[PDB]
């Protein structure tokens, strides 16, 4: 609703012109005017003091033992039906006192507890599903850190950061930016790296969920919580929700799903909705990453619901050496391992394999008290590793 | 059509328009709170005050 | 404060004297409803919530014809006496599909489906309007229409077009909200949403994928899906089901039309099926005009070749070149596009997209 | 009927032979192969997976077969498979010297297997052999020749590579203790034995887990040997007494 | 009854309890003597296999469609009060009724009238009855016949 | 004891049901299909149980179950999980229509469109006794349900329902009445107020619902 401060972000002159100091000066003498316009009626007309006297009377016309109940139906203006403490609706009386304008359809209402009619709104305790995803800062990872991908740290930048940093790119050629981006590739290339690297530098309220928690255990528990996940990106403004693993929605079966297959397909039907249906849309950016691209329906992919597919490919060569450097980079090495000897240790190496042999040498030279690896820590590093 | 923004003097040129926003070849309304035009000086208008009657007149370019 | 302190000039507005002249002479009354009307000149016996099942007259002021059996009615809290009818209880996540804001789309910005457009207002936009043109001769026009096709072909579009002139209420459905935890209420949502309907003169639905509870009758042996059949059932049952539906006329668009029951799919209920195509020549040529617009051009543009490069591109698939090509421009700094960016376009989310899509294995249908 | 056909030769949308991925994956779980070329010999190691004390001692090896009068093969995967195909390798073999009258090249010996095994997963609607093998022989052409081949149907020379359970290790291992023109059969097989020691987890090496094979060249006509458990046990103190010096 | 589900519903744990109350005071910590209890089902294979444990249900009848014998039986006691008229045959319905449990043979009779009752005929004959028996044969092809017997 | 009324999806059930409750003065109760299914335990024994009290309270009635379906289901052996809250409200059914109390002054009608799932205790003698087969009309049958749903718009006098009721075949009755239906709603297009055979015949393709194909490099 309305913002306490930026009474007027006016900053247009940004110097010393003189406008900045025109409109100061006009609140000032409005302000001279109000003082003895309150205080002078307030002495022949001692009936509400709107300091005191306001506050005091509304209290006893509310109890002591102010009640909480839910509101179950808007009947017409000033008056409602709540639902009692346990199990009983009264046809309350509205007080005017309320905002009348929180009265959302079950949120909250204080009753009192004799008459008992509307005398106040409660705000919602934020509800747990907020908080299991409502990621506050990326804690370490930044976006020169990733290192190596390149051409595809550019596909993320301007789909889900662009847009909300520099609008006017996708203003002036009036093209909506694309809506949503998919990342793919074998196991471990820096997917949820870059997932998470878009959260540092952001202004939105990010949002994490896995796939596997979107199927549940109770039939109708499925399809409900999609739509609970995108009814609060929607309520915090600017959001980016992060779907990670979307490859366990009919990649893996679970005893628990009391309905089979055909139970998760209607999870998919109904985030097939959430994020094209003829519904308004706002601002929500969604972002799949999946180690099988294959092994999904379609039309989750389609275009207008995903745009932007972005492939990750298993690190080069040239690349393989920054991550090297970038993972030993905080590592007092002992000037006898060489880090061009070890790019080449199998075919094919993740680069999640990297930061593993760089993670295990540690605990190779913590072992013996040592506060430097050598490359026997590394030979042998790179054995427990990628082998057993 | 869009609402107006005063850049008087900002640390960067930022364009006068927010966005586009629509852009319907079929005739439709003109909202009262014009602005300023693009860049690159196509289609300028010669009037510069949106009186509502504004008359517009096609120019060679490129030829 | 932080409960409800609300403007405080409004609050001597809200009159306090009259507050306390509404918080005393106003008796505060219970939801009850009635079930039977034991004659003899009043005596209605009713049901409180959950305290017991009173027998009660009337206060003074409630005309007999004005309750009737089964009719929410408020009741005094010391002697129990009908005071005001009560409105019927509809279930709120029931009540939450009524759409309240038109979307911002109308019909012009689909292209390409002249005959669709023309088949689906016949059926949901010319038997409202103008009603008095069909009572000028015997017929009752088609209520239902089936909108089937590949995936991003425009199945929603022309649904969402529609809640943009329609003059009645328009009432969602997704198809996955109809599918509940325990037995039974998955057909209360598919009974109130009809009684709700029915409230109104004139009432449209738009049963959107109607896949996840339109599915076949299947008996394996083995107990398998019979709460979504059986809300498939109920929505069959209130459409045809000896009780005139009323002026309902029901819109669904499934993208599996070789899925649904065959008796969902006849006459009186989904009378009309209408295809959704994938665009020919000429309409993707239309649906490159009607998304290129509100965009920077070289004017000199050869969207008849653009259209020809992408032959059977579901009409998402040219919405993409298009947001993609000016994509294109916004990296080179330019502000201006040209007809190689669209190439381009083209070529990235027509022919190196083409591993993913989804048109070659649904114009099957399966 | 199409509904019961498992289509075996078809590309994955990814362009991968799935069944051909899915036998190599197959042979991950065999028994371990090793093979060492040294400049006066080449040598074959293998891990005899089947252990009992009930199973008998018969035939000259268990899984190192020989195809001519100048080559051998060692077989990882299904056996049966195995079988198959050292069957075919030895008709190839007497075929080219009936027509030639001269031994067969290994090369063109393990050209041929690998052209059926090509033909099995290109048409034919069979699922592929599940079995690599390792050859090692003597011409007149190269000399001593080691040569490997997969379900695929693709084949390489190598002068020294492993097959089967734990195969990289064993690769790594070699690839740092492999002097390339400097080794004779006796550090051949010293290393060989390092590295089923190493490559064998599971406890130390018992002299009978183990079936070593020799091919060497002396006056003039090829022999082939199989290690008995005298010579192997002398590998294995030896190895163990270097190990503890070394430490 | 029911089979226990492992993994059930919420309110079917509870008709759950319901079995294991009527089950244990069959035979529980106290005899119940003098209380003699007779159960049906036409599906005797759904039971737990604790209802059926002998001490709980001793007895296990196995209730069948009619014999040859039998069928004919069963007609008279349903075709006896009947405003009949003529040799009446018996013999020949039965041969031409196999599988006719124990409704359709009164079926049988009662379908005969309708025959008869059309015509406004206070009058029935053999020739009625036998129209009705394939009427109601005709009438059984879309059944399923199954034994599922206990076990 | 009892009607079922069976047959392909749309032919005449729930009409003869709807007439049979208009040329008759008694009470017609009129249950449903999943309407019976409550999700609380035993409530939907209840509004069965209460649904054969309240007809025989009242003189002679006709107690009509559309689509049987929903609470006929074959019962089903199972163990981890099933669904026996509905099947219990077909067995109430089945002992309340005949079971240790002979009722007979209601009379049960019941509409199915796919007998092969019902229970077979369902489909017994004593339960609903007269299984009447509802066949697609054939040739005639076309010609009579057109007449019926036609009556009440414009006809001229040379529009052959014989060659109508020949080129539509398989059609069900429904699909029948979409025929006269549709043969209003384009000759509206072509502003005017006499139907003609071409605008019956044109409207017949529409709804056969078969998409267009360019069929036309046939012949
Ligand atoms: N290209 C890369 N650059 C930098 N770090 C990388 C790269 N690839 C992997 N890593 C590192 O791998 C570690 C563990 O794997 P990571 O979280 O990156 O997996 P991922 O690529 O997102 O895969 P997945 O989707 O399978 O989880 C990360 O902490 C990350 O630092
Ligand atoms: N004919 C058309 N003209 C313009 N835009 C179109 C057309 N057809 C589809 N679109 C585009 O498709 C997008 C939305 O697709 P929509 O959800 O309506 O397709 P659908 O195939 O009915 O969906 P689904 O099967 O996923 O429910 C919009 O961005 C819209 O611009
Ligand atoms: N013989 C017929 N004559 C006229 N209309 C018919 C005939 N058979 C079916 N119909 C049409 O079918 C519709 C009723 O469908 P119905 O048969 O009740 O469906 P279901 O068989 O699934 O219950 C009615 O609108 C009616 O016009
Ligand atoms: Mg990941
Ligand atoms: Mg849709
Ligand atoms: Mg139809
Ligand atoms: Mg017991």
């Amino acid at each position: 609703g309305p913002d306490a401060a930026s009474k007027l972000p006016l900053v247009t002159p940004h110097t010393q012109c003189r406008l900045k100091l025109l409109k100061l000066e006009r609140i000032k003498d409005y302000l001279l005017m109000e003082e003895e316009f309150i205080r002078n009626q307030e002495q022949m007309k001692p009936l509400e003091e709107k300091q005191e006297e306001e506050r005091s009377k509304v209290d006893d016309l509310r109890g002591t033992p102010m009640s909480v109940g839910t509101l179950e139906e808007i009947i017409d203006d000033n008056h409602a039906i709540v639902s009692t403490s346990v199990g009983s609706e009264h046809y309350v009386s509205i007080l005017s006192f309320v905002d009348k304008d929180l009265l959302e359809p079950g949120c909250s209402v204080l009753l009192n507890h004799k008459v008992h009619a509307v005398i106040g709104v409660l705000m919602d305790d934020t509800d747990p599903l907020v908080t299991v995803m409502k990621v506050e800062k990326a804690p370490q990872e930044t976006y020169a850190d990733i290192g190596g991908l390149d051409n595809q740290i550019q596909e993320i930048k301007e789909s889900v950061e662009l847009p909300l940093t520099h609008p006017e790119y996708y203003e002036e050629m009036g093209i909506k930016p694309p809506k949503g981006v998919i990342l793919y590739g074998p196991p471990g290339t820096g997917k949820t790296l870059l997932a998470k690297a878009v959260a540092n530098q952001t202004s939105a309220t990010f949002l994490r969920v896995v796939g596997s928690e979107l199927i549940q255990k109770y039939l109708g528990d499925g399809p409900k919580l999609v739509r609970e996940l995108f009814r609060v990106a929607e309520e915090h403004a600017p959001s980016i929700v992060f779907i990670d693993e979307i490859d366990a929605i009919g990649t893996k079966r679970y005893d628990s799903n009391s309905g089979g297959e055909r139970e998760i397909q209607r999870t998919m039907l109904e985030l097939l909705n959430q994020l094209d249906g003829f519904d308004s849309r706002g601002d929500v950016k969604v972002i799949m990453a999946t180690n099988r691209i294959e092994t999904l329906d379609p039309a989750l992919i389609r275009p207008g619901r995903i745009d932007r597919k972005i492939e990750f490919p298993l690190p080069d060569e040239k690349t393989k050496k920054r991550i090297f450097q970038i993972h030993t980079s905080r590592m007092t090495l002992a000037d006898d391992v060489t880090l061009d000897d070890l790019i080449m240790a199998k075919d094919d190496l993740s680069g999640a394999d990297i930061k593993a042999i760089c993670t295990e040498a540690g605990l190779m030279a913590l072992r013996e008290r040592r506060m430097k690896v050598t490359n026997e820590d590394f030979k042998k590093s790179k054995e427990n590793v990628l082998y057993k | 059509p869009r609402m107006l923004v005063t850049f008087d003097e900002e640390l960067r040129p930022l364009p006068v328009s927010v966005r586009v926003g629509q852009a319907v070849d079929v005739v439709g309304q003109a909202g009262k709170p014009k602005t300023i035009t693009g860049f690159q000086t196509h289609t300028t208008p010669v009037l510069l005050a949106h009186g509502e009657r504004a008359e517009l007149a096609t120019e060679e370019f490129l030829p | 404060s932080d409960t409800g302190l609300a403007p405080p000039a409004l609050w001597d507005l809200a009159a306090d004297k009259q507050t306390l002249q509404s918080e005393q002479p106003l008796q505060v009354a219970r939801c009850t409803k009635i079930i039977n009307a034991d004659s003899e000149d009043p005596k209605y016996i009713i049901n409180v919530k959950q305290f017991a099942k009173f027998v009660v007259d009337l206060s003074d002021q409630v005309a007999p014809t004005d309750i009737e059996e089964g009719m929410r009615v408020g009741v005094d809290r010391n002697k129990y006496q009908i005071h005001i009818p009560l409105p019927p209880k509809i279930d709120p996540t029931v009540t939450m599909m009524q759409v309240e804001e038109k979307p911002d789309v109308t019909y012009s910005d689909v292209g390409g489906c002249k005959e669709q457009i023309e088949k689906l207002r016949e059926v949901v936009e010319t038997p409202l309007l103008h009603p008095e043109r069909f009572v000028n001769l015997g017929i009752e026009p088609p209520k239902g229409v089936l909108l089937f096709g590949p995936p991003g072909t425009g199945k929603t579009l022309c649904a969402r077009a529609v809640a943009n002139r329609t003059d009645a209420c328009f009432i969602r459905v997704i198809g996955s909200e109809l599918v509940q935890k325990y037995v039974g209420e998955g057909a209360r949502m598919v009974r109130e949403l009809f009684e709700m309907a029915r409230t109104k003169k004139a009432c449209l639905i738009f049963f959107d994928e109607i896949d996840a509870i339109g599915g076949a009758r299947f008996d394996d042996g083995a107990g398998g899906d019979n709460e979504v059949q059986r809300t498939m059932l109920e929505l069959i049952n209130q459409l045809d089901g000896f009780d005139p539906r009323g002026n309902i006329k029901v819109l669904m668009a499934t993208n599996r039309p070789d899925t649904l029951d065959p008796a969902l799919m006849r006459p009186g209920r989904l009378d009309r099926k209408i295809e959704f195509s994938l665009p020919d020549l000429e309409g993707r040529t239309h649906i490159f005009k009607i998304h290129a617009r509100s965009m920077s051009v070289e004017r000199d543009i050869r969207f008849e070749l653009l259209a020809r490069l992408c032959p059977n591109s579901t009409g998402a698939e040219i919405r993409s070149v298009c947001t993609e090509a000016g994509m294109f421009a916004i990296r080179a700094r330019r502000k201006i596009a040209t007809e190689k960016d669209f190439l381009e376009a083209v070529n990235k989310v027509i022919k190196s997209y083409a591993k993913f899509s989804a048109t070659p294995r649904y114009m099957t249908y399966n | 009927s199409r509904r019961y056909d498992s289509r075996t030769t078809i590309f994955s949308p990814e362009g991968r032979l799935y069944q051909v991925e899915y036998a190599m994956e197959a042979i991950g779980h065999a028994g371990t192969c090793l093979g060492i070329l040294a400049n006066d010999g080449v040598l074959l190691a293998a891990e005899r997976r089947n252990i009992h004390k009930l199973l008998d001692e018969v035939f000259f090896s268990e899984k190192i077969y020989k195809l001519n009068e100048d080559m051998a093969c060692s077989v990882a995967g299904i056996t049966s498979d195995a079988n198959v195909l050292t069957n075919e390798l030895r008709l190839i073999a007497q075929r080219y010297l009936l027509q030639y009258q001269e031994p067969i090249p290994c090369e063109q010996l393990v050209t041929a297997l690998c052209d059926i095994k090509q033909a099995y997963t290109q048409f034919g609607g069979k699922r592929p052999f599940g079995v690599s093998l390792l050859y090692i022989g003597w011409d007149k052409h190269y000399g001593f020749q080691l040569y490997q081949s997969d379900p695929s149907g693709n084949y390489g020379g190598w002068k020294a590579t492993c097959i089967g359970n734990n195969s990289a290790a064993a690769v790594s291992m070699l690839k740092q203790d492999y002097k390339e023109g400097e080794m004779t059969l006796k550090s051949a097989l010293a290393l060989a034995i390092k590295v089923l020691n190493k490559t064998m987890d599971v406890s130390k090496l018992s002299a009978e887990k183990v079936e070593i094979a020799t091919l060497t060249r002396e006056n003039g006509k090829t022999v082939i040997r199989v290690l008995k458990q005298k010579e192997v046990e002398q590998l294995i103190k030896k190895h163990e007494e270097e190990e503890a010096k070394a430490e | 009854g029911g089979r226990r589900f492992s993994e059930g519903t919420s309110a079917d744990r509870e008709i759950q309890r319901t079995l294991m109350e009527l089950l244990n005071q069959m035979d529980g910590f106290d005899t119940l003597h003098r209380v003699k209890m007779i159960m049906a089902t036409n599906r005797p294979d759904t039971l737990d296999p604790a209802l059926l444990r002998p001490g709980r249900l001793d007895r296990k009848i196995h209730i069948d469609l009619p014999n040859e014998q039998a069928r004919l039986d069963i007609l008279k006691i349903h075709a006896g009060p009947i405003t009949k008229h003529g040799e009446i045959d018996y013999e020949a319905i039965v041969k031409l009724s196999d599988g006719f449990n124990g409704a359709d043979l009164r079926n049988v009779c009662t379908e005969a009238g309708m025959f008869a009752i059309r015509a406004d005929h206070d009058f029935v004959v053999q020739e009625d009855f036998m129209k009705a028996v394939r009427k109601v044969a005709d009438s059984k092809k879309l059944e399923s016949k199954l034994d599922y017997k206990p076990v | 004891k009892g009607v079922l009324m069976y047959g392909p999806p749309g032919t005449g059930k729930t009409l003869l049901a709807r007439a049979c409750a208009a040329q008759t003065k008694a009470t017609f109760l009129k249950l449903a299909g999943p309407q019976l299914v409550q999700m609380f335990i035993g409530d939907g024994a209840k509004l069965v149980r209460d649904a054969f009290a309240l007809a025989k309270e009242k003189a002679p009635s006709i107690i009509f179950i559309d689509e049987l379906d929903a609470i006929g289901t074959k019962r089903f052996d199972s163990e981890k999980a099933g669904d026996r809250e509905v099947q219990r409200t077909m067995l109430e059914l089945l002992n309340q229509l005949d079971g240790f109390q002979p009722n007979t002054q209601v009379k049960v009608i019941a509409a199915t469109n796919r007998v092969d799932i019902l229970d077979p205790a369902l489909l017994r003698s004593g339960r609903l006794d007269r299984k009447i087969e509802f066949p697609m009309p054939n040739e005639e049958a076309r010609a009579r349900i057109m007449q019926i749903h036609s009556r009440k718009m414009n006809v001229s006098p040379d529009v052959n329902y014989e060659e109508l009721a020949r080129c539509t075949d398989d059609f069900n009755g429904a699909q029948c009445k979409a025929v006269c239906v549709e043969a209003g709603m384009i000759a509206l297009r072509r502003g005017a107020t006499e139907l003609t055979h071409e605008d019956y015949m044109e409207g017949i393709l529409e709804v056969q619902a078969k998409k267009k194909a360019n069929l036309q490099y046939y012949a």
